[PDB]
RNA sequence: AUCCUUAUGCACGGGAAAUACGCAUAUCAGUGAGGAUUCGUCCGAGAUUGUGUUUUUGCUGGUU
């Protein structure tokens, strides 16, 4: 508790390194309930600036709206973040069209050609919504 | 105008429609008048 | 659980009809936040129904209004004009609005099947949710407005109590908006845009809000609208500067007297026009 | 001089002056300089500012004082310099400036003088 | 006084294009794809 | 001592433009000029007003 202070501590932490891939990604974490909304556009540029490219930030973006809404505007972050690959993008892949449905088994084959129970996990996280 | 957007968007793609549109409004000066135009439409764009 | 909490804080407000403000403060973000949640959650309802109604129509109370009037099995006999009527006096709508409705009605959903039990509860449910967010907001609105000359004297002087009061319930408090920067702020009380809108003013102002609608704007020429715009929106957010800075106990005017002088002669002077030349 | 403002704080003295203005315009030439209020409080907001230097005598000082609050919470130093008109040339302008943020970029030339000068100045906030 | 189509106008207009289209088997123009075959030769002959 | 960066000044050499360049006992103007927007926000310094010259400014050379 206190995400007020984990506020300062991003930023603190930020200053000092800032082109972590990781730390973006907390700064991000927190808008969810961070609740100021004007800056996240203009944040969400900048760590997609500062650390270009990468994975997380792209799936934390995509993540901060399937979390909110718009199943349909997540789709473009999550599916943007797999042109760069990594299981941690897959999960909310299957999430968004279980909210969206029909194409659930053609996607399948990709998971096979990017790995064993990875196909007996994507049904345990496929129960966690 | 409000009918023009909904009958090109039935044969052309949104993109343009709203070109279309826009294009139409503009702010007609002659010499020391000006008014823009809501209503009609202007003649001498090309697609016109 | 909305219903249980909903009606004690409009009572509670209403009971007391200072503290609460700070309160208020955590409030105004998290009231806004739950509204683009549920707006949001209808479109995942109709996305398969009537696709189209997310542009069309933008705010979600008008869009949670005609849903319900849509659905109603009553109006969909056929040819009632009884639609049209309705929207426009139950929904408040435009000529304009409609008039997209009834041909994006024609073109997009099915009327052949009307949506599932389930789906109808959903929607149900799910306005009456937004109702009781929308009617907690609007009341505190109007208990904001009843303290304006308490928290925000300067902000009052200038744009009118009306307006102001409308300004800090948004970002929900005079911390808050001081806060804002502002080019920011002129954008506040738009209602929103869209392709087809087909808007271009004479005034050339594409941008009005809340505090277009002001006094010290359209007692003007229509031509110095978009000078009197930025000119007086710099002046309020240097107004909401000095209420934050103000104690509560003591506040004072005095910053406004300065800031409408320099305005109202300022906006005299873009008017008067050139000095006539010798030939 | 003139009575310097009570509210003004920490003011720097006049050597630190010299060394601020002087990293400001060094600054305004590599174009990582913003000036005036608002454009100094959409930095904070973003999170991209080194410190905020701020015009003393400010008449009335109340429209910046502002600053000073919401510094303390992204914990960005600052400073008053003690005039607004010697400050208005440092950032290349013809006429009077009340406040300008000195932004990141740690590919830049001048990294070495601002950790310098926010050394100096985060001293003066005891 | 606003628009003069009256809504209840409007659809019997609408809703004649729509049945048209519809029965002559209209695909709708796309907008001008980044690689297309004729950006030249439309260029040269709208400039002409 | 070498080397490197930015600003300013004089300067060889190479280009582009003059419908362009200025001037004012004159109005405002980061205490926000003037714009952009995907509507969430984003850029941040000149805009008025009167005026001077603008198929040309100075300077040489040929041929009659
Ligand atoms: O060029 P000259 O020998 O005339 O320099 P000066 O005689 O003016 O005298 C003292 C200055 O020499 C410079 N030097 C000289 N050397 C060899 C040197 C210098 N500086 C450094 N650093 C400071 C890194 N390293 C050296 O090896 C200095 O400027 C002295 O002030």
């Amino acid at each position: 508790g206190n995400l007020d202070q984990a506020e300062l501590l991003v930023t603190q932490a930020l200053q000092k390194f800032p082109s972590n891939a990781l730390l973006w990604v907390e700064q991000i974490k927190l808008f969810k309930h961070g609740n100021k909304s004007s800056l996240k556009k203009t944040i969400f540029q900048d760590a997609l600036r500062r650390t270009q490219n990468d994975h997380r930030v792209l799936l934390e973006i995509g993540v901060s709206f399937y979390a909110e809404a718009q199943y349909e505007t997540s789709l473009k972050w999550l599916e943007r973040a797999l042109k760069k690959c990594y299981g941690d993008t897959w999960v909310w892949l299957f999430r968004t069209y279980a909210r969206l449905g029909k194409d659930t088994v053609d996607l399948y084959n990709m998971f096979d050609q990017c790995e064993c129970t990875p196909r007996e996990i994507l049904l345990r996280l496929m129960n966690d919504k | 105008f409000t009918l023009l957007n909904r009958l090109l968007r039935l044969i052309v793609d949104p993109n343009i429609a709203d070109y279309i549109t826009a294009k139409n409004n503009v702010v007609i000066n002659f010499k020391d008048m000006s008014h823009v135009n809501k209503y009609g439409l202007i003649r001498g764009l090309k697609f016109a | 659980q909305i219903l249980p909490k909903i009606v004690d804080l409009k009572r509670i407000l209403q009971q007391q009809e200072i503290k609460l403000l700070p309160f208020f403060n955590e409030i105004i973000p998290l009231i806004k936040s739950n509204i683009k949640l549920m707006h949001n959650f209808l479109i995942s309802l109709y996305s398969r129904r009537f696709p189209e109604l997310s542009s069309l129509i933008p705010s979600p109370l008008q869009y949670s209004k005609v849903i319900s009037i849509l659905e109603n099995e009553n109006y969909s006999k056929n040819e009632s004009d009884e639609l049209f009527f309705h929207l426009e006096n139950k929904a408040k709508l435009t000529r304009e609005q409609i008039l997209v409705l009834t041909m994006s009605m024609k073109t997009s959903f099915k009327n052949k099947e009307p949506l599932d039990i389930k789906t109808r509860t959903q929607i149900l449910e799910a306005n009456s949710i937004l109702e009781n967010l929308w009617k907690l907001q609007e009341d505190i609105g109007q208990y904001i407005a009843s303290k304006i000359s308490i928290i925000a004297p300067n902000v009052c002087f200038l744009v009118g109590p009306e307006i102001a009061a409308q300004l800090i319930a948004h970002a929900g408090g005079v911390l808050e908006f001081s806060r804002i920067p502002s080019c920011n702020i002129a954008s506040i009380g738009k209602n929103k845009h869209l392709s087809h809108e087909l808007h271009t003013l004479e005034s050339g102002v594409r941008q009005e809000g809340y505090l277009f609608a002001s006094d010290m704007i359209q007692k003007f020429p229509v031509s110095v609208h978009k000078q009197m715009l930025r000119m007086l929106c710099a002046k309020v957010s240097l107004a909401a500067r000095v209420d934050a800075g103000q104690k509560n106990g003591d506040r004072n005017t005095v910053l406004a007297h300065k800031w409408k002088a320099e305005l109202s002669k300022k906006a005299r002077k873009l008017s008067e026009a050139p000095s006539i030349s010798e030939t | 001089m003139s009575a310097p403002n009570p509210k003004a704080f920490p003011l720097a003295d006049a050597a630190l002056t010299q060394q601020i203005l002087d990293v400001v315009q060094q600054a305004a030439n590599l174009r990582q300089l913003k000036k005036g209020a608002n454009e100094a409080t959409k930095t904070l907001n973003r999170g991209i500012s080194e410190f905020i230097i701020m015009a003393a005598d400010c008449e009335p000082i109340e429209i910046l004082l502002h600053l000073p609050l919401l510094c303390e919470d992204k914990n960005v130093p600052y400073v008053f310099v003690p005039s607004r008109v010697a400050l208005g040339r440092a950032c290349g302008v013809s006429r009077p400036v009340i406040a300008a943020s000195i932004t990141t970029n740690d590919a830049s030339a001048i990294k070495t003088q601002i950790y310098a000068v926010k050394d100096k100045i985060e001293t003066l906030l005891i | 006084n606003g628009p003069e189509i009256t809504p209840e106008e409007a659809t019997t207009i609408f809703s004649v294009m729509v049945e048209w289209l519809e029965s002559r088997s209209f695909s709708p123009i796309p907008f001008p794809p980044l690689t297309y075959k004729n950006d030249t030769k439309i260029l040269v002959l709208a400039l002409e």
